[PDB]
RNA sequence: CUGUGCG
């Protein structure tokens, strides 16, 4: 049943972390069995927060932590401030356009195409071409670099509709004188070249993501109490029991699903005798 | 096969075909016509059914001396009644008359019996172990002289590895003269490093590699000064171009990977050599060839000398294995009763303490036992600490072996840890045994220590044989036995003294005893002497058969007995079988009564035993041996040297080099033995190339 | 006493070397594999990189067993070498280019990389893996020990290592740069950096590599218990009493002839041809499927294949030839335990 | 997909006798479908 | 064919 195990996988992950913080990486998400989402070849249905990285977990990026918030819709609603440089050649048009785009959430990217036209130079009206490339370059995520490499193409820039301000501007910058689908790549990749990358690692320590010290949010799950309680059992030591119980009930501070019945079931529960960790948080 | 290269290998099989199917159409005698359709198949057990079984008028004499007392069909209760006859006749003619070969323990006579056989009364060694063995009073000595009391170094043993790489190459065809070059680097490095860094020769050098004026050089060879600079002084006016050949020999047709910059082309100055020779004054060895005991009392020895002792033993060990390794192929510079002076001796060196360091001294190379001495250098002073005589192979154990051995006294001693105070009057004296086993190699300990072992199961048991105290005493010889037995001995009888009956802490005494037997194991079993061991062999081979008297002189080898040897034969298996079940004289010879086999047959074919006949799964369903043992064998040889003989014979198609030799080489594949037979079919090979060449 | 007699030869001890010191009453329910894999995990103090191995391994496991559909594929990746081969591994676990970088910096020195150390030894006069030669061995049906270590040392000091080539030891060894850069320091002569071999690179291989084919031999060899970490625990010297061994086996016990055969024809025809079975004629009963595609023979054929040191099917088809083992209680009241709980992590069903 | 050089590995992997004779002696590209052109599919095993 | 070390 697709849903009680994805509640079982976020109660795994938040009991793992109830223990020590870790990185949400490949290296500590694959590295647990329960892993069912790319089970499930009819995937509609996900857990909650995490239903975008895994999303991308489907074709196993090889990221770290990207900054996944797309319910800001970081696609769309994009600053427009683009502009475009002159030309060298080597007829053979080459040019660079850079643009600083940003996102609905918190967030900026700066992002430059190097293209190359090889064309044929006409005689009077305008021009007779023969080939295009393009190549993508600088900071973006793998919503921010798709939204870059959307709009490049969404640009009054010489693709579209004219749009070519000759008026004998770039040949003088070109010619010293004062006188009168490119779309392959849908990955977090920088496109075989960029800045320098790999900093601010996110580490998660009690359900609240922490980029470098900072809590973020925290999301909800449930516990019965069958489940807390048979996943107390053993793991490999008891200071990691300690642990986990200081910090269960802080948790549940955060939630109301108060739903562990009092029974026999307490005392099972109460097997590790650990009193004055569950009567310190009161 | 029958293949070649004349044909198609697809008709010769036909052609076998066709033969065997015309010989089978038509004959024209028995056997030659089976022998020779046998002869023309491919691949072809029991069931000789073709076999001819012919008659030599021969098979009778053994039939009517070998099945005329065989019936196998006697009933039961008659067997019954004669076993009960039997029984009551051997009750009270031989048993009561004390004529038995089995009685009672009786544990106290035989405790005098083990300490009348063990303990020697009569001998005239003394209670002291160390001094009646040479080899434990060297250790003893290099222990008790132990316990009571810079890139020059490193680079003269770099250049000793250079050297002693380069002779290996043997690229000037010679030895003597090439040995003579290396030493002549010897000594140009030497008054190399002597020119300056005045505190080296004195400081680095005596307190680490030298001893007085005998200078160690290549192949583990130490030598003196002195006859250095007197070999130096010939090959000069003479032929003073000899240095100058051997200084462009190195560069042309040679590796050209050298560090002798200077130190080989230079001219050895005689004048510092002979200053360093009167440097130091001559301490020249000894090497004793061929009475008051104070030696520590070892029973009152502390806890702790006894495992230097051990590291000691180990460290010698590890020269002597190291000496074993020292090269075959090479003869002394200058060749050689009671008392010979050394100077051109063999050396090993091992290591003790940050300062002195021992050194084992000798004179032959090879595989064999030799003899050694030892000696020691405290701060560059030499000093003797003795010599033994020994065969280093028989000394594999304890070349590391310092610490498990230690473990194992602790250990066993513990196995004791019931009654305080058994253990430390048992734990000293294991040690030494110990000690004395390691140190003593021989087959005669190992053969006691069994026999100490038998007498511990006769012993710890009930019953015994009457002829058990015969089997456990060896003769000793050497004077060296002697002392590991009275240990032994001691420690059985200072275990078992007192009242050590079955009814008390007694089976972890019999496992100790047990132990203590089983530590024969540590000699390792190897032959000491090969000669004397088939001479032994064939003594113990052919005793009983000519006590018997049937062993005949050499047959035809072909099926044909002569009429004397057939008349011995039948005399020979008439003697086997003539037993009879009430004379009691002949109860050690061989042989058996035909009457009690009849007996068991018959009773085991009617089903009386625990078995019967009723068997499933129906059953029918190029060394010498003139020599055993030697690694090579005289067809082998001359199965080589024609085979080299040959392929050299075919490539003259003169003038041969030394890699004739090569091919030696690449057709036997060196111990000692294999070198001299290496050696053996050189020489051979050699004079037959001569021969052919005349 | 024998680390310190191969030493002794100038051939240089080794992370696997001799037999490892410091060892417990675990002789039982462990083979050379496990005991191998005990001293790998004493070389390092603090167990971070071998556990996420040992995670990883436990993974593979999981998803070789029964999980998901996976093997035979392995047979493909394992051949290349022994980086690449275990890089592949981690991404099909999980990884990042960190760990790749990371986790394959600690390097020993196999001499025997190119093939096998030549020498001749004191033999008797006149006269590929070994996992061919153990099979060529099954199918089919004087010297001192003293003179033995002598030859041994005698051959140990020329030309035996191979390359490209013959060459001696002590350049390899001399060709190593004492960087010493906190990282091949914690083991010395045993492991090094990747740095510390620019010089001479042809001889280093990962060790992790090796600990992750020996982890995965254990699961294969005497079940998923292994994959746990080893707590440590909170006799008058005469107690002696008998112990059988706890063993559990995934991969069919029983293990008949005729098997191993089968899956060295489907996986590598061309070792099968030659090198192996000309001297054979009841073919057709290990042909027309003898019980093919084992439960993981397949996978754990291609790890002794691959490396020279594991000698695991030479000695899967014997038996413990022991089956009781005398102890004391006194080591017993000190021996480690090592039990591990469940992989699925036993919340599953 | 169902590439090529997928069923005949599986051929010659099940029945060596069959893919000796009757089959491939006109190729000299065996190497790509014979170390591992994806052996063993998720069906075809079954379904030859 | 072709050994240089136990500090
Ligand atoms: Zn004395």
């Amino acid at each position: 049943s697709p849903q009680q195990i994805c509640t079982n996988f976020k109660t795994q992950l938040v009991l793992s972390s109830m223990v020590n913080p870790l990185v949400l990486s490949t290296s500590c998400l694959k590295s647990f069995f329960w892993f069912n989402e790319v089970l499930e070849l009819e995937d509609d249905s996900q857990i909650e927060l995490a239903e975008l990285t895994d999303f991308a977990l489907m074709v196993k990026n090889q990221n770290v932590s990207r900054a996944m918030f797309v319910e800001d819709i970081a696609m769309g609603y994009v600053v427009s401030n683009f502009e475009g440089v002159r030309i060298s050649l080597s007829d053979h048009v080459r040019m660079s356009t850079k643009f600083k785009l940003k996102r609905k959430m918190v967030y900026s990217f700066s992002l430059e195409c190097i293209m190359d036209v090889g064309e044929i130079q006409n005689k009077e009206v305008i021009l007779k071409v023969v080939a295009v490339d393009q190549s993508v370059s600088g900071s973006g995520g793998n919503h921010m670099l798709l939204d870059g490499v959307s709009v490049v193409a969404s640009l009054p820039l010489f693709t579209g509709q004219a749009s070519f301000d000759l008026a004998a501007m770039l040949i003088e910058s070109n010619l010293a004188g004062s006188n009168d689908s490119p779309e392959l790549s849908d990955k977090y990749s920088y496109r075989l070249s960029g800045p320098e990358n790999q900093e601010d690692p996110l580490v998660l320590k009690d359900g609240a993501f922490y980029v470098g010290g900072e809590r973020l949010s925290t999301y909800k799950v449930e516990f019965t109490g069958d489940l807390v309680v048979k996943a107390l059992g053993a793991l490999e030591d008891d200071e990691s029991v300690v642990s986990m119980l200081h910090q269960l009930w802080p948790y549940l501070k955060a939630t109301s699903q108060v739903i562990l019945f009092q029974q026999e079931d307490f005392t099972i529960v109460h097997d590790l005798y650990k009193k004055q960790l569950t009567k310190s948080i009161e | 096969n029958y293949n070649n290269r004349f044909v198609a290998d697809w008709v010769i099989e036909r052609i076998r075909w066709l033969l065997i199917e015309i010989l089978k159409a038509s004959k024209s005698e028995d056997q030659e016509y089976q022998r020779l359709i046998h002869s023309l198949s491919n691949v072809k057990l029991e069931n000789l059914e073709h076999l001819k079984r012919n008659s030599l008028d021969y098979d009778e004499r053994l039939n009517e001396s070998l099945f005329i007392g065989l019936k196998g069909d006697i009933r039961e209760s008659t067997v019954r009644e004669e076993l009960i006859k039997l029984k009551l006749w051997f009750k009270d003619e031989v048993f009561s008359k004390g004529l038995g070969k089995f009685k009672l323990t009786d544990r106290r006579e035989l405790l005098e019996s083990l300490s009348s056989l063990g303990a020697h009364l009569d001998s005239d060694v003394s209670s002291c172990p160390f001094c009646n063995n040479k080899l434990m009073e060297i250790v003893y000595n290099v222990t008790f002289s132990c316990v009571e009391r810079s890139n020059i170094e490193k680079h003269y043993l770099s250049v000793l590895s250079l050297c002693n790489k380069i002779k290996g190459l043997k690229v000037f065809n010679t030895r003597r003269n090439t040995l003579l070059f290396l030493d002549l680097i010897m000594v140009n490095l030497m008054v190399d490093i002597s020119d300056s860094c005045q505190d080296a020769i004195e400081s680095l050098r005596k307190s680490g590699l030298i001893v007085g004026q005998m200078v160690m050089l290549v192949n583990d060879r130490v030598l003196d000064i002195l006859e250095a600079v007197k070999l130096i002084r010939k090959k000069i006016g003479t032929n003073p171009n000899w240095v100058k050949n051997c200084s462009k020999i190195l560069e042309r047709s040679h590796p050209e990977i050298w560090h002798h910059l200077s130190t080989l082309i230079k001219q050895p100055d005689f004048n510092s050599l002979i200053s360093i020779a009167q440097h130091l004054v001559s301490d020249r060895p000894i090497m004793r060839y061929s009475k008051i005991c104070r030696h520590k009392l070892f029973q009152e020895m502390s806890s702790f000398e006894q495992m230097r002792l051990f590291k000691t033993l180990s460290s010698i060990s590890l020269s002597l294995i190291n000496s074993m390794k020292t090269s075959f192929s090479s003869r002394l510079l200058v060749n050689e009763f009671g008392n010979v002076r050394l100077r051109e001796c063999y050396a090993q060196r091992f290591y003790l303490a940050e300062s002195l360091v021992g050194f084992l001294f000798y004179q032959k190379t090879g595989e064999r036992s030799r003899c050694y001495s030892v000696y020691l250098s405290d701060n560059g002073v030499m000093s003797e600490q003795g010599s033994f005589y020994c065969d280093p192979k028989r000394f594999f154990l304890p070349v590391f072996s310092d610490e498990v051995l230690a473990g194992m006294c602790e250990e066993m001693t513990s196995w004791l840890d019931f009654d305080t105070g058994l253990m430390n009057d048992t734990g000293p004296i294991l040690r030494l045994l110990v000690l004395a086993i390691l140190c003593s190699p021989s087959k005669r300990n190992q053969t006691f220590l069994q026999g100490l072992r038998y007498f511990l199961m006769a012993f710890a048991n009930q019953i015994h044989h009457i002829d058990l105290t015969s089997k456990l005493v060896v003769e000793c010889k050497s004077s060296s036995e002697v002392v590991v037995q009275r240990l032994a001995v001691g420690l059985f009888i200072r275990l078992l003294s007192g009242e050590s009956d079955a009814s008390l802490f007694f089976s972890r005494r019999f496992k100790y005893l047990l132990n203590v037997s089983y530590l024969c194991h540590l000699i390792t079993k190897e032959t000491p002497d090969r000669l004397t061991d088939q001479i032994k062999c064939f003594e113990k081979f052919i005793e009983p058969k000519v006590k018997f008297g049937c062993a005949v002189v050499n047959p035809s080898l072909n099926g044909k007995l002569t009429v004397d040897q057939e008349d011995i034969m039948i005399n020979g298996l008439k003697k086997f079988f003539s037993k009879s079940l009430r004379d009691t004289e002949d109860v050690q010879t061989p042989g058996v009564c035909k009457e009690l086999l009849n007996y068991c047959v018959s009773l085991f074919n009617r089903g009386k035993l625990k078995v019967s006949g009723e068997l499933k799964n129906n059953p029918f369903r190029i060394p010498k041996l003139d020599e055993l043992g030697n690694i090579l064998s005289t067809y082998d040889k001359e199965k080589l040297v024609s085979a080299c003989v040959s392929s050299m014979a075919e490539r003259f198609k003169n003038l041969d080099p030394d890699s004739t030799d090569y091919l030696i080489l690449k057709n036997l594949t060196l111990t000692e033995e294999q070198v001299e037979s290496f050696n053996e079919i050189k020489h051979d090979v050699q004079v037959a190339l001569a021969k052919m060449a005349d | 006493r024998v680390n310190q007699l191969i030493r002794y030869s100038g051939y240089g001890e080794t992370p696997f070397g001799a037999i490892e010191d410091q060892d417990v009453k675990d002789w039982v329910d462990g083979s050379r594999g496990y005991r191998l894999q005990r001293k790998i995990e004493a070389i390092f103090h603090d167990d971070k990189e071998t556990s996420f191995i040992r995670n990883c391994a436990r993974k593979v496991f999981n998803d070789i067993k029964r999980g998901r559909i996976f093997e035979e594929n392995l047979i493909n990746l394992i051949g290349r070498g022994g980086d690449e081969a275990l890089t592949g591994f981690l991404q099909y676990a999980g990884c990042s280019e960190q760990e790749v970088n990371r986790v394959l910096n600690y390097r020993w020195v196999n001499l025997s990389s190119f093939g096998d150390l030549r020498l001749v030894l004191r033999t008797k006069l006149m006269t590929v893996p070994t996992l061919i030669k153990t099979l060529q061995s099954k199918l089919s049906r004087q010297s001192s020990v003293a003179s033995g270590f002598i030859g041994f040392c005698k051959s140990m000091g020329s030309k035996c290592v191979r390359d490209g080539g013959f060459l001696y030891i002590k350049e390899v060894y001399s060709g190593v740069s004492a960087c010493t850069c906190e990282i091949c320091a914690l083991k010395p002569k045993i492991i090094y950096c990747n740095n510390s071999l620019n010089k001479v690179s042809q001889f280093s291989k990962p060790i992790l590599w090796d600990y992750f084919s020996l982890v995965l031999t254990n699961a294969c060899e005497l079940g998923e218990w292994v994959f746990s970490t080893v707590k440590e625990p909170q006799n008058n010297q005469n107690f002696f009493w008998a112990v059988k061994p706890k063993v559990v086996r995934q991969i069919e016990d029983q293990l008949g002839m005729n098997h191993v055969l089968q899956s060295i024809r489907r996986n590598y025809p061309v070792l099968f041809d030659e090198h192996l079975t000309p001297f054979m004629n009841d073919l057709q009963v290990s042909r027309t499927m003898d019980s093919g595609r084992l439960k993981f023979l397949d996978v754990c054929i291609a790890l002794d294949m691959m490396n020279e040191n594991l000698g695991i099917i030479s000695h899967l088809l014997k038996t413990r030839d022991n089956s009781v083992y005398i102890v004391k209680q006194s080591d017993c009241a000190l021996a480690h335990i090592r039990q591990s709980s469940y992989t699925d992590w036993e919340l599953g069903l």
